[PDB]
C-alpha cells in the first residue's frame, strides 16, 4: 500500500488507527537511517521483514521511502544493496529468503510511503509488489474550522473571535500550520499585554506574516518615518 | 576587448580573435531564425 | 631505485646525427660538466634544467647519455613512468632519493625520460592524480631551491610541450628548451652510416637515395630499417645486405607487406589501373609540356599491400619550393588531382566509377582553399571556411602537403554572417573546378595511344616504372591512332628493359 | 610543520615596489604601532590580498614584509587543502591557524587561492564538497568567532573574479591591492636588483634594455639577467656591456637565430614583404616610428618582421581612432599590394596569407563594433 | 549466505512417489478453444521436450552408432525434437517478466532448481580471490552433487574475470565427461548485443531464444490457463461470446498474474468459484484506479458531452481499441 | 538564522550567548566531518547528550552548510555518505527532544540556502526561519553610531553630522561595509597621526570601498592634449544636453575629466521618488544617451570617432528597444514583449 | 511465437504484390543480381512476404540500376492494390531512394550534367558553404534524377502488367516460387526485358575505347 501526497497531513494517523481498529501487532520504522553506514545496510531491511515475518500476521509501516527507493537508487551501490533486498522482501520465491511463500508466516501487508509519488523506480511501483495506492490531500474550510477548534481548545479563547470569516486566508494550511497560527495568535496576544485572542491578533498574525513574505521586517516607528519620507503626488498616484 | 597588449611586430593583430564572437552567433542565429520561420 | 651508476655509458658525441644544432647548443652543459671552474670565475648562473622536446626515436635520451659518456660524469636514468605508483607520496620520496644521490657525487646529470607522465596539464576539457601533484611539488621544489654553484644538470626528455605545465617552463626551473628535429638529408645519411657498420653490407647499397626518399624518418626508423633488411636477407639467405632486400625493407614498411594471390576481379583492377596511370600520365605530361613544378612519378603499382589495392609513387621535392605555392602550380598539381577522373571518363566513356572520389574530394577541397584560405584570386573574400572533412597527409598517393598540408586551416577563418556571397563563392569554385576538368580531360584525351598502351602495361605486368611511363610516352607521339596499338602482337609488352 | 626558517628577505630586495611598499610598511606599522592603533580604536584589517600577473614575485614581497615585519613566517601552498579525502584539510587548517595564534605575532601567506577560493556550487563532486568544507574552516577560523587579533594573513591570487564574495567580504579580505605589470623605470630597478650580484660595467644603460623589453613581468626581467651569462664566451669578451643585453631581448621576445639554405628569389620575396610592410607603415601616424627591418627567419616564423613601438596609452584605453584602423587594414593588405604589383595578378602568392586574414578580420571587428 | 539456502533447497531427495507421480505428467489441456492450443506457442514445446528428456535420462545416451535402424531412429527423432542442446539461453527480456515461464516450467520437473546469483560475486569488494574461487567451486561441486538438476542463472549482463574462467573451464570439462551429461544451464538476461563471442559457440551455451510481448489472444488463452489450474472455472458466456475480449488489457507478463490473483480473491470473498464479468471488472477497476480523499466532482457539465463523444467514436469507428470507463 | 553575508549573525549569536544568561554550546559545521565513519554522529550525540544534561540550554551550530548541503550530484569519495550519516543523526536527535524534558533550543547560521536539504527546515525541526537583511537608512545610521563609540572625532555634533552624511551615500552597504568605512577610517587618520576623524578621511574611505579604482598602479601619467580634450567635450556635451533637457531627478552637480571611462565621468544628485516616469522622459533619455557620438562626429568628424563613444548609440539602441517594446505607449501597441522568443515575424519590421 | 494476422487472401494481397514487384523489376533489369525464392512466411516480423535476391568499384550504371530497382514494390502496389487500401510496406525502401539520389549528386559527381563539383566525402561530417539559394539548384537536380528513376522504373513496369497480375496470382496460389518458375511466368505471358547499356538519361551516355 503506497500513501502520497503533501507532507504534514496526517499520514500517521492513518497507520495508528489502522493497528488501532485492527488490532495487530504494527511494525513500524523510518526511511532514513537504513543507509545508515557500513555496520548493516541492507540487514535492517531483512531483520525488519524477520521480525514481522516471527509475529505474522501484522503490517509493516515504513516512512520516507523515497530515500531507498529513489531515482539514484541504482547508482550508489549502498543504496542498491537496500533496494535489492526491499524488493527480495517484497515477494516470496523461497530462495534466498527460506520460507514458503503461502504461509502464515508471509501474511504480511507492506505499508510505504512518501512526498514525491514520481521520484520512486519503475520497478518499485509495479503491481504485484505495491498494489492500492492512497493519495491523502489538503483539507477544506469545514475540516480547517474544525482542527482550530481542536488545536485552540485548552486556550482562553474571546467572544468575538470566529474562525469562519478567514477560511479564504487560509487556503492550503495544514494542522501543523494552523497550530503554528494558533500559537503566533498566543504569542502576540500575550507580547501586547492582552489578556484573552480576539479575531484581530489572528488579523495581525496572518498580516505580518503576508508583510514577512517578500522580505519586508519593519516596526511601527521606521514604517510610520518612512511613510511620510515619500511625497504627497507621487503617493498620490499609488492612491489612485 | 581590444588586446590590451599591444603589438611590437606589425604581424600581430589588433584584437583577439574571440573578442567579437557572441556577435557573430547572434546574428547568425537571427538570421536562420528568420530563413526558418518563413518557408 | 637501481638508478644505473655507470662510469662509462658506452656512447659519445660521435654516436650522435642529425641533432648537429642541439649538440651544439648542448656543448655549454658539456663544458660546464667537464671543468666549471672557469665558469664560476666570471659569473655564470647555469641552465637549472634543459627541457629536451622532440618526435619520438630522435635519440634524446641517447644525447644525454653521449653528454654524460663525454663529460665523464655519473649518469642517472629512470623515467617518468617509474614516477607514477598507486600509493601516495613514495614518488616524492623517490624523487627526494635521486636528487641527494645526484648531489652525493657532484657534478652529476639527472635524466626523467617522458617526464610528461608526471607533469600533465591540469586540463580543463583516484588518488592516482593527487600522487602526481605531489610529485611535481617536490620535483619544483628541489629545482627551485637548487642551487647553481654545485653543478648538478638536471635533463628532462618529453615528447609533447602542450601537455606539460607552463610552471616549469618559467625560468629558474627549466632555463634551456631545446628542440630536437627529425635530422635531415644529411643527418639520416649519417645514421645509416652508422647503423651500417654493424651489419654486414654489400658495395651496391646506396645510402644517399634512402637517405633522400625517406623524409622525416627517425633514427630508431632508420634502425629498424636496417634490422628488417638483415632479417630479410636471412630470409632469402643472402651472405650481403643487397639494395634488392634494402628495397624491400622499404616497401615492407612504407605501404606494407605484399599479399599471397588475393586479388579481386578483372573489372576490379582495370578501374583502378585506369585512375592510377592516368594519374601518372597527367603528371609526367605537365611536366614534360608547361614544365610545372610538381613532382615525378616514380612507380606505378596494383598490387595489394597493407590496406591499398593499387598504389602510385611520387618523389617528394625539396621544401624550399614547399613555400610560396603560386596559382599555376596549384593549378597544374589540381589537374594532377583530377587526372584520374579524367581517365575514367576517357576511358569508359560516360560510366565512371567510386576509384576516383578522394581525388575529386581532394580538388574540391584545394580549390576553396585557392579561393577562400589564401584569396589567390582577386575578389577580396571577408572570410574562410574550415574543411568538412580532413585527411591526413600520407604516403604514396598524391603529396596534398605542398604547403605543409591541404586539409590545415591556419586558423584563417571566421563565421560568416552574410549569405548571399557564399553562393558566389560556390559558383566561382564550380567553374574552376568545371573548366579545369575540361582542360584536364582534353589534354588527357589528346593521348589516348599512351594512357591505353600504359594501362594494359601495367595490368600485365602489375607494376610499371616512371621510365617505362616516360618510354611509352616518348614511343607513342600524340595524334597517333588507336589501331597502331591494337595492331600490336601484345599490347601488355614492354621492349624496354631497365 | 608550516613554519619556514631564515626569512632575511626585505624590501630593498624587492625592486619594482611604488606606492604599494607604502601600504607595504603599513602592514609593518600595523605590527609595530598597532598600541595607538587599537587605542584610537581601529580593529587591525586582517586580509591583505595581492592580485596581479604571474611572475611578479608575490610570494618575494610576501617574504619581503614578513621579514620587515619581524614576525614568524608562515608559507602554505593552497594546493595540499584540496584532497580526494574530506575533513583532513579541515583539520590542516585548523592545525595551521593554532600555531598560528600560538606563534604570535606572525603573518601567514597562502599563494594561489583560486584552487580553493573557488565559489561553492561550480563543480558536482566529493572535491567539491572538500573544498567547500575547507573555505568554510578557513572563514570561520578567519572571523567566525573571537579569539584572534594579532595574525595577519598575506595572499596571492592571479584572478579576483573566480573568488567567492564571502571571502572578500570585509573583516576577512578588505585590503586589495594590485601589483600592476613593471613600467619603465620598474624593469630599470628590478634589472638593477637581479643583477647587483654579478660584476657589471660602467657604461651600461638600461635606459635602451628596459624600452627594448617593454611590457614584461620581473620573472622575464630576471630571464633577461640569466642570458646575460651564458651567451658571451662564444667570443670571448672582456666586460658585459648593453649590446649582448639587446641581443638577448631580441633572443628571448622572438626565439634564436637560425640559418638555413636558402635561394634568391625567396629572400626577395621575403624582402619585398618586409619592404612593404615597412614603406606603408611609415607613412602612417601609428606605426611611423620603424626602428628595426630584418628577412632573417627565427624560430616559428619564416618570415622577417618590422618593429614598431607606438604610443601604448591609447591602444589600452580604447581611444584609437577610425581612421587609426584603416591605415592598419591598408598596411596589412600591402604585402598582397606588393606581391600583385611586382609579380603580376596572375602570379600572386600565399607569404602574405597571413596578413590578408588580419585585414579582413580587422574590417570585421571595425564594422560591427 | 547464498550458499545455505541453496543448499538446502533439497536436503533429502524427492520419494518414490513424487518422482512416480511426476514421470507420469501429461498435456493438461493445450486443446481447448479458449486456452494455449498447440500452434500457438512453438517454444514452449521444445523447452518442454528437452526438461522431459532430462527427466528420464535420454541425454547421457548420446548416440547408438548401430547398423542401420537405430541410427535413422535417432534421426528422425532429432528432426523432431526441434522443427539435444545441454544449455540453451533465453534473450525475451525486452517487456516484463522472467521467472513467470521458468518456475511455470520446473514446476513440475521434480529435480532439484538452483539459482545461482552472480550479482554475489560483485559485492564482495589476495583474499577475495580465494575467497570467491572457493565459493564458485563450492556452487558447482553442489550443483554436480545434486545431479540430475537445473541451474538457472539470471542477468548474465551483471558479468569478473574469475567467474568467467570458472565457467569456460565448466562448459569446456563438462561436456564430454562427467557422467550426468544432462545439467542444464538455462540463463536469461535483457541485453544481448553485450556478451562476448566466446560464449555463443555450439558446445558453449547456443540456441538462443526469443520471449515477446503478449497480443489480445495470448492475454485471453493466459487467464483462461491460469484461472482454470485452482480449479476456477470460467463461466461459458465472456470466452463464448465476444464479452470479456473487448475489456481485457495489460498487454504485457506479469499484469495477468496480478489480474487473475485479484479476480480469484474477489470470487473467493463471494465463496464462489466462477467468475462473472462483474467480478472481472470489479478487479480491472481495482488495479488502474487510484483512491483518493476529499473527493470533488466535475462542476461545469462541457466536459462530460467532450468524453461522450470521443467514447462513442472510439466505440463504434475503432472497433480494435479499448474504452477506459467514464466518470 | 541566514541571509547576506557579514551582515552580523555572529554577532547576533554573541549576542544571543550574551544576554541570555543561559548554558551556551558554540559548534562548527565542518568540526564533524571526516573521512572516518561515525565520528560526527558520535560528537553530535555527545553534544546532545550535554545539552539535555545541563537543560535549558541553547545550541549554536555555525555553517550547517557543511552537513547540510543538498545531494546534487554522486559522492564517489564517500564523504557525502559521512555527510549523511550526520544529518540523520541530527534529525534523529531533534526529533528526540521530547518537550517535557528538553528545553534545548537549536540557534542555526548560515549564508546559503539552495544547497540546504529540505527536511531539516520540515515541521519539528526548524519552524522559524529568519532572515537579517541589509538594514535601512535608520538602522545604517544605528548600527555606524553603535561602530563609532571608541571612535575619537573633534565634536559630539560634528561626529553626529559627519555620520549622518556617510550614512546617506552608503546604500546596498551591510552593517561589515559600514564598520570597514569607519575601521579604513581610522587606518587613515593614525597614519596622517590626525586625532580626530577627518570629513576626506571618511570621502577617501568610502572611494575605496566602493571599488572605484581597478588598475591599481603608479598613476603618474602624461595624457596627451588629444585625450583632455575630448574628456572635456564629451563632458561639457553631457552638460549641454542635461541642462537644455531637464531631468527632474538626476541634476548634474560635479564634473571631471581625470579618469578614463567608458560612461561619462559626470555625477549626478540622486533624489529618489522615480514612481512615474512619462513617453518624453524616455525620449530625452534616449537623446541623452547618443551625445558624445554626436558630438565627436560634429566637432572631430567622422573618421576620429573613438572606440568608446562610438560605442555609445548601442546604450541608445537599447533604450529605444525598450521604449518600443516594454512600455506600450507607441504605435507598435499595447502589449509587453520580452526580447527574447514572444516576437512573431509580423512586428520584427514594425519594431526595426 | 504467435502470428499477428490470419492466412487470408485480403492480408497476404498486399505482401504478395509487394514480393512480386520487387522480384520483377529485380527480373527486367539487365546484368542486375537474381532473384531466387519468393515465399510468404506467416510467421516472420520483417513482413509476410520475404524475397531472396543474390548479387551478380560499383560504378555509376551499377548505382543507376539500384536506384531505379528501389521504385518496384511501390509501384506495383500502384497499379495492382485498390484504391482504398494503401501499404507502408515501400516506403523504407523510397527513402532509400532518397538516400541513393543525393549521393550521385554531392559525393560521386554523377549529377544531372556530369559535373566534377564535390561537396560531401566519406569521412566527412558536414557539407562546403554550399551557398543559400544555391541549395535550390542541387535540390533541383536531386528531384529531377529521383523523378527519372520513378519514370524508368514507371515505364519498365507498366509494360509488364499481366505477368506481375501472374507472378502475384502463382504466388498467392503456390505460396513457393523459385527463379525457374519466375523465368517460366515471364516467358510465356511476355515478359520484355530492358536492353545494355542501361542509363537513366541517354542525352550524356558516351561509349567506352
Amino acid at each position: 500500500v503506497l500513501l502520497s501526497g503533501p507532507p504534514g497531513t496526517g499520514k500517521t494517523l492513518f497507520a495508528r488507527t489502522l493497528a488501532k481498529e485492527s488490532g495487530l501487532p504494527f511494525v513500524f520504522a523510518s526511511g532514513a537511517e537504513f543507509t545508515d553506514s557500513e555496520k548493516s545496510g541492507a540487514a535492517k531491511i531483512n531483520e525488519m521483514f524477520s521480525i514481522a515475518r516471527r509475529n505474522a500476521p501484522a503490517f509493516v509501516f515504513v516512512d520516507e521511502i523515497d530515500a531507498i527507493a529513489g531515482r539514484h537508487a541504482r547508482k550508489d551501490p549502498r543504496r542498491r544493496a537496500t533496494f535489492e533486498a526491499l524488493i527480495a522482501q517484497l515477494d516470496g520465491e523461497k530462495e534466498k529468503t527460506g520460507i514458503d511463500r503461502f504461509s502464515l508466516r508471509q501474511a504480511v501487508i507492506f505499508i510505504c510511503a512518501t512526498n514525491r509519488p514520481d521520484e520512486l523506480d519503475l520497478e518499485f511501483v509495479r503491481s504485484g509488489r505495491i498494489d492500492r495506492r492512497l493519495y491523502i490531500g489538503l483539507p477544506d474550510a469545514k475540516q480547517r474550522v474544525q482542527i482550530f477548534g481542536v488545536h485552540s481548545a485548552g486556550k482562553n479563547l474571546a467572544e468575538d473571535i470566529d474562525f469562519g470569516k478567514l477560511v479564504f486566508r487560509t487556503v492550503g494550511f495544514s494542522g501543523a500550520d494552523i497550530r503554528n497560527l494558533v500559537n503566533e495568535a498566543a504569542i502576540m496576544s500575550v507580547r501586547k499585554g492582552r489578556s484573552y485572542i480576539y479575531q484581530q491578533d489572528i488579523v495581525d498574525v496572518l498580516d505580518k506574516q503576508l508583510l514577512e513574505g517578500m522580505g519586508v521586517l519593519l516596526t511601527e516607528e521606521e514604517q510610520q518615518k518612512c511613510e511620510q519620507s515619500v511625497s504627497y503626488e507621487k503617493k498620490r498616484l499609488l492612491a489612485v | 576587448t581590444s588586446q590590451t597588449d599591444p603589438p611590437t611586430s606589425i604581424y600581430k593583430r589588433w584584437f583577439i580573435k574571440n573578442t567579437q564572437e557572441k556577435h557573430f552567433e547572434l546574428l547568425i542565429q537571427r538570421q536562420r531564425w528568420l530563413r526558418t520561420n518563413s518557408s | 631505485a637501481e638508478a644505473r651508476v655507470d662510469g662509462s655509458t658506452g656512447v659519445k658525441f660521435a654516436d650522435v646525427a642529425g641533432i648537429d644544432e642541439a649538440v651544439d647548443e648542448l656543448q655549454e652543459l658539456v663544458k660546464y660538466l667537464k671543468n666549471p671552474d672557469l665558469f664560476d670565475k666570471m659569473g655564470i648562473k647555469p641552465p637549472h634544467g634543459v627541457l629536451l622536446e622532440g618526435p619520438p626515436g630522435c635519440g634524446k635520451t641517447l644525447v644525454a647519455k653521449a653528454i654524460a659518456g663525454e663529460a665523464g660524469v655519473p649518469f642517472y636514468q629512470m623515467a617518468g613512468s617509474e614516477f607514477v605508483e598507486v600509493l601516495v607520496g613514495v614518488g616524492s620520496a623517490r624523487i627526494r632519493d635521486l636528487f641527494k644521490r645526484a648531489k652525493v657525487n657532484k657534478p652529476s646529470v639527472i635524466f626523467i625520460d617522458e617526464i610528461d607522465a608526471l607533469a600533465t596539464r591540469r586540463q580543463g576539457i583516484n588518488a592516482a592524480t593527487q600522487e602526481r601533484e605531489t610529485t611535481l611539488n617536490q620535483l619544483l621544489i628541489e629545482l627551485d631551491g637548487f642551487d647553481t654553484g654545485k653543478g648538478v644538470i638536471f635533463l628532462g626528455a618529453t615528447n609533447r610541450r602542450d601537455l606539460l605545465d607552463p610552471a616549469l617552463l618559467r625560468p629558474g626551473r627549466f632555463d634551456r628548451k631545446i628542440r630536437v628535429r627529425p635530422p635531415n638529408a644529411k643527418g639520416r645519411l649519417d645514421i645509416l652510416k652508422i647503423h651500417a657498420s654493424k651489419v654486414k653490407m654489400s658495395d651496391s647499397v646506396d645510402l644517399s637515395s634512402y637517405a633522400s626518399n625517406l623524409p622525416g624518418w627517425s633514427g630508431a626508423k632508420l634502425a629498424q630499417l636496417v634490422q628488417e633488411a638483415a632479417l630479410v636477407a636471412v630470409r632469402k639467405t643472402h651472405n650481403s645486405i643487397l639494395q634488392s632486400d634494402m628495397d624491400d625493407a622499404v616497401d615492407r614498411l612504407t605501404v606494407g607487406p605484399t599479399r599471397i594471390g588475393l586479388e579481386l576481379g578483372h573489372q576490379g583492377q582495370c578501374r583502378r589501373a585506369t585512375t592510377e596511370v592516368g594519374v601518372a600520365i597527367t603528371s609526367h605530361l605537365l611536366l614534360r609540356y608547361e614544365n610545372a613544378k610538381i613532382e615525378r612519378c616514380d612507380r606505378v603499382s596494383i598490387i595489394p599491400r597493407g590496406q591499398t589495392l593499387s598504389q602510385v609513387v611520387f618523389h617528394r621535392l625539396d621544401d624550399e619550393s614547399y613555400m610560396f605555392g603560386r596559382l599555376p602550380q596549384l593549378l597544374h598539381r589540381l589537374q594532377v588531382l583530377l587526372g584520374g577522373r579524367a581517365a575514367e571518363e576517357v576511358i569508359y566513356g560516360s560510366d565512371t566509377s567510386k576509384a576516383s572520389v578522394d581525388y575529386l574530394s581532394d580538388a574540391s577541397w584545394l580549390a576553396r582553399k585557392i579561393l577562400t584560405i589564401w584569396n589567390l584570386e582577386n575578389p577580396m573574400v571577408i572570410h574562410g571556411e574550415p574543411p568538412p572533412w580532413r585527411k591526413r597527409p600520407q604516403f604514396v598517393g598524391p603529396r596534398l602537403d605542398f604547403e605543409g598540408s591541404l586539409y590545415d586551416d591556419y586558423d584563417l577563418v571566421e563565421p560568416p554572417v552574410n549569405f548571399n556571397m557564399d553562393d558566389e563563392v560556390a559558383h566561382r569554385s564550380e567553374e574552376l573546378i568545371s573548366q579545369m576538368y575540361n582542360k584536364t580531360v582534353s589534354l588527357l584525351r589528346q593521348n589516348q595511344t599512351a594512357l591505353l598502351k600504359t594501362v594494359k602495361v601495367l595490368l600485365n605486368q602489375k607494376e610499371i616504372s616512371g621510365e617505362a611511363i616516360d618510354f611509352i610516352l616518348d614511343h607513342y607521339p600524340p595524334q597517333t591512332p588507336l589501331n597502331s596499338l591494337l595492331q600490336e602482337q601484345n599490347p601488355g609488352s614492354l621492349p624496354f628493359v631497365p | 610543520e608550516y613554519l619556514e626558517r631564515g626569512v632575511d628577505v626585505k624590501f630593498t630586495d624587492v625592486a619594482g615596489l611604488g606606492k604599494i611598499r607604502l601600504e607595504l610598511e603599513e602592514i609593518v606599522k600595523f605590527f609595530t604601532h598597532g598600541e595607538m592603533y587599537r587605542r584610537r580604536g581601529v580593529k587591525i584589517p586582517g586580509g591583505i590580498l595581492l592580485c596581479g600577473p604571474p611572475g611578479v614575485g608575490k610570494t618575494l614581497l610576501a617574504k619581503a614584509v614578513a621579514g620587515e615585519a619581524g614576525v614568524n613566517f608562515f608559507s602554505i601552498s593552497a594546493s595540499q587543502f584540496v584532497e580526494i579525502y574530506v575533513g583532513v584539510g579541515a583539520s590542516r587548517v585548523r592545525a595551521l591557524y593554532q600555531e598560528a595564534r600560538e606563534n604570535a605575532p606572525s603573518v601567514v601567506f597562502i599563494d594561489e587561492l583560486d584552487a580553493v577560493g573557488r565559489e561553492r556550487g561550480l563543480i558536482k563532486g566529493s572535491g567539491g564538497q572538500e573544498r567547500d568544507a575547507t573555505l568554510n574552516q578557513l572563514l570561520v577560523s578567519l572571523d567566525g568567532f573571537e579569539g584572534r587579533g594579532e595574525v595577519i594573513t598575506i595572499a596571492s591570487t592571479n584572478r579576483p573574479d573566480i573568488l567567492d564574495p564571502a571571502l572578500v567580504r570585509p573583516g576577512r579580505f578588505d585590503r586589495k591591492i594590485f601589483i600592476p605589470k613593471p613600467g619603465l623605470i620598474g624593469r630599470m630597478e628590478i634589472l638593477q636588483v637581479h643583477a647587483r650580484k654579478k660584476p657589471m660595467a660602467e657604461d651600461l644603460d638600461y635606459m635602451a634594455v628596459a624600452s627594448m623589453t617593454d611590457g614584461m613581468v620581473g620573472a622575464e626581467l630576471a630571464n633577461i639577467v640569466e642570458i646575460a651569462a651564458i651567451n658571451m664566451m662564444r667570443d670571448g669578451r672582456t666586460e658585459l656591456t648593453t649590446d649582448d643585453l639587446l641581443q638577448a631581448a631580441q633572443i628571448e621576445e622572438r626565439g634564436m637565430l637560425d640559418r638555413k639554405d636558402r635561394s634568391l628569389e625567396t629572400w626577395r620575396q621575403v624582402a619585398i614583404n618586409e619592404a612593404a610592410m615597412a614603406v606603408v607603415a611609415v607613412n602612417f601616424p601609428d606605426m611611423k616610428n620603424i626602428e628595426f627591418l630584418t628577412i632573417n627567419p627565427r624560430a616559428g616564423r619564416e618570415l622577417g618582421y618590422v618593429r614598431v613601438k607606438m604610443d601604448h596609452i591609447k591602444f589600452k584605453e580604447g581611444m584609437l581612432s577610425r581612421q587609426s584602423i584603416l591605415d592598419h587594414i591598408t598596411v596589412q593588405l600591402a604585402p598582397r599590394a606588393a606581391d600583385e604589383l611586382w609579380y603580376g595578378e596572375d602570379q600572386l602568392s600565399t607569404i602574405w596569407a597571413e596578413t590578408s586574414d588580419n585585414a579582413r578580420s580587422a574590417a570585421r571587428s571595425l564594422v560591427l563594433g | 549466505r547464498e550458499f545455505l539456502v541453496q543448499f538446502s533447497t533439497l536436503r533429502a531427495e524427492k520419494r518414490i512417489d513424487q518422482i512416480l507421480l511426476s514421470l507420469t505428467h501429461s498435456d493438461h489441456l493445450s486443446k481447448n478453444d479458449s486456452g494455449y492450443q498447440m500452434i500457438e506457442q512453438p517454444g514452449t514445446i521444445y523447452l518442454r521436450y528437452l526438461v522431459d528428456i532430462h527427466k528420464k535420462y535420454l541425454m547421457n545416451y548420446e548416440f547408438n552408432t548401430s547398423c542401420l535402424a537405430e541410427r535413422r531412429i535417432f534421426l528422425a527423432h532429432y528432426q523432431t525434437i526441434t522443427y539435444p542442446s545441454r544449455s540453451i539461453l533465453v534473450i525475451g527480456s525486452i517487456g516484463t517478466g522472467r521467472s513467470y515461464l521458468v518456475k511455470y516450467l520446473a514446476t513440475n520437473s521434480y529435480v532439484p532448481f538452483i539459482t545461482v546469483f552472480l550479482n554475489k560475486f560483485l559485492d564482495n569488494k589476495d583474499m577475495m580471490l580465494e575467497i570467491d574461487r572457493f565459493y564458485i567451486t563450492l556452487q558447482f561441486e553442489l550443483a554436480k552433487a545434486m545431479s540430475p538438476c537445473i541451474i538457472w542463472i539470471p542477468n548474465i549482463h551483471d558479468l569478473s574475470y574469475l567467474a568467467l574462467g570458472l565457467l569456460v573451464n565448466s562448459l569446456s570439462r563438462d561436456c564430454e565427461r562427467c557422467s550426468t551429461r544432462n545439467i542444464l544451464v538455462i540463463a536469461s538476461t535483457h541485453i544481448p548485443q553485450k556478451v562476448d563471442p566466446a560464449l555463443i559457440a555450439p558446445n558453449k551455451l547456443n540456441t538462443c531464444i526469443k520471449i515477446r510481448r503478449l497480443l489480445i489472444p495470448q492475454q485471453r488463452k493466459h487467464f483462461f490457463t491460469l484461472s482454470y489450474t485452482r480449479g476456477f472455472h470460467l463461466e461459458k458466456k465472456m470466452f463464448h461470446t465476444n464479452g470479456f475480449e473487448s475489456i481485457t488489457m495489460g498487454s504485457s507478463a506479469r499484469d495477468l498474474v496480478a489480474l487473475t490473483n485479484e479476480a480469484l480473491s474477489i470470487s473467493i470473498t463471494q465463496k464462489k468459484s466462477i467468475i462473472d464479468t462483474n467480478t472481472i471488472r470489479s478487479a480491472l477497476h481495482r488495479q488502474t484506479w487510484d483512491l483518493r480523499s476529499q473527493v470533488r466532482s466535475v462542476q461545469d457539465h462541457g466536459i462530460l458531452f467532450y468524453q461522450i463523444g470521443r467514447a462513442v467514436a472510439q466505440n463504434v469507428l475503432i472497433s480494435n481499441c479499448p474504452i477506459d470507463p467514464i466518470s | 538564522l541566514h541571509g547576506p553575508p557579514g551582515t552580523g549573525k555572529t554577532l547576533l549569536a554573541k549576542a544571543i550567548a550574551g544576554e541570555a544568561g543561559l548554558p551556551f554550546f558554540a559548534a562548527n559545521g565542518t568540526d564533524f566531518v571526516e573521512m572516518f565513519v561515525g565520528v560526527a554522529a558520535s560528537r553530535v550525540k555527545d553534544l546532545f547528550a550535554s545539552s539535555r544534561s545541563y537543560a535549558p540550554s541553547i545550541i549554536f551550530i555555525d555553517e550547517i552548510d557543511a552537513i547540510g548541503s543538498k545531494r546534487g550530484g554522486p559522492d564517489i569519495g564517500g564523504g557525502g555518505a559521512e555527510r549523511e550519516q550526520g544529518l540523520l543523526q541530527i534529525l534523529t536527535e531533534m526529533d528526540g527532544f521530547k518537550v517535557t524534558t528538553s528545553q534545548v533550543l537549536v540557534i542555526g547560521a548560515t549564508n546559503r540556502l539552495d544547497i540546504l536539504d529540505p527536511a531539516l527546515l520540515r515541521k519539528g525541526r526548524f519552524d522559524k526561519i529568519i532572515r537579517v537583511g541589509l538594514p535601512s537608512k535608520d538602522g545604517r545610521l544605528a548600527i555606524l553610531k553603535v561602530h563609532a563609540r571608541n571612535k575619537f572625532f573633534r565634536s559630539e555634533d560634528e561626529k553626529e553630522e559627519l555620520l549622518q552624511e556617510v550614512a546617506e551615500n552608503t546604500e546596498d552597504f551591510t552593517g561589515a561595509e559600514l564598520q570597514n568605512v569607519l575601521n579604513e577610517a581610522g587606518i587613515l587618520t593614525a597614519r596622517k597621526d590626525l586625532d580626530y576623524i577627518g570629513r576626506e578621511e571618511l570621502l577617501e574611505a568610502l572611494k575605496r570601498q566602493k571599488g572605484t579604482f581597478e588598475t591599481g598602479q603608479e598613476d603618474s601619467t602624461e595624457v596627451p592634449e588629444e585625450l583632455k580634450l575630448r574628456l572635456a567635450y564629451r563632458e561639457a556635451a553631457v552638460a549641454v544636453l542635461a541642462c537644455y533637457l531637464p531631468d527632474q531627478y538626476r541634476p548634474i552637480s560635479e564634473t571631471d575629466i581625470n579618469s578614463i571611462r567608458s560612461q561619462p565621468n559626470m555625477r549626478y544628485s540622486e533624489t529618489s521618488g522615480r514612481v512615474f516616469a512619462r513617453k518624453s522622459d524616455y525620449v530625452n533619455s534616449i537623446i541623452r544617451a547618443c551625445a558624445p557620438r554626436v558630438v565627436e562626429e560634429e566637432m572631430f568628424g567622422i573618421e576620429n570617432l573613438c572606440w568608446i563613444s562610438a560605442k555609445s548609440t548601442l546604450e541608445a539602441s537599447q533604450r529605444a528597444e525598450f521604449l518600443i517594446l516594454q512600455t506600450g505607449m507607441t504605435a507598435f501597441g499595447k502589449a509587453y514583449y520580452r526580447n527574447q522568443r514572444d516576437l512573431v515575424p509580423n512586428l520584427v519590421p514594425k519594431l526595426e | 511465437l504467435n502470428p499477428t494476422v490470419d492466412w487470408t487472401r485480403e492480408t497476404k494481397f498486399p505482401h504478395a504484390v509487394w514480393a512480386a514487384g520487387r522480384a520483377l523489376i529485380t527480373l527486367l533489369i539487365p546484368n542486375f543480381d537474381v532473384v531466387e525464392n519468393l515465399w510468404l512466411e506467416p510467421s516472420s516480423w520483417e513482413g509476410i512476404g520475404c524475397t531472396k535476391i543474390t548479387k551478380v568499384t560499383e560504378s555509376r550504371s551499377y548505382l543507376e540500376k539500384k536506384l531505379v530497382f528501389c521504385f518496384g514494390s511501390h509501384i506495383a502496389s500502384q497499379m495492382l492494390l485498390p484504391p482504398g487500401d494503401e501499404n507502408f510496406l515501400s516506403s523504407s525502401e523510397i527513402t532509400k531512394a532518397q538516400e541513393i539520389a543525393t549521393r550521385m549528386v554531392l559525393q560521386y559527381g554523377w549529377g544531372p550534367d556530369d559535373s566534377p563539383a564535390v561537396y560531401y566525402a566519406t569521412n566527412a561530417v558536414s557539407a562546403l558553404s554550399m551557398g543559400n539559394n544555391h541549395e535550390y539548384e542541387m535540390a533541383g537536380k536531386v528531384e529531377k534524377i529521383y523523378d527519372l528513376a520513378y519514370e524508368k522504373a514507371k515505364g519498365m513496369l507498366l509494360k509488364n502488367r499481366r505477368v506481375l497480375e501472374k507472378i502475384t496470382e502463382e504466388l498467392l496460389e503456390f505460396e513457393i516460387l523459385t527463379h525457374k518458375d519466375l523465368e517460366r511466368i515471364v516467358h510465356e505471358n511476355g515478359g520484355i526485358r530492358e536492353k545494355e547499356p542501361f542509363f537513366l538519361s541517354g542525352t550524356n551516355y558516351n561509349e567506352a575505347l
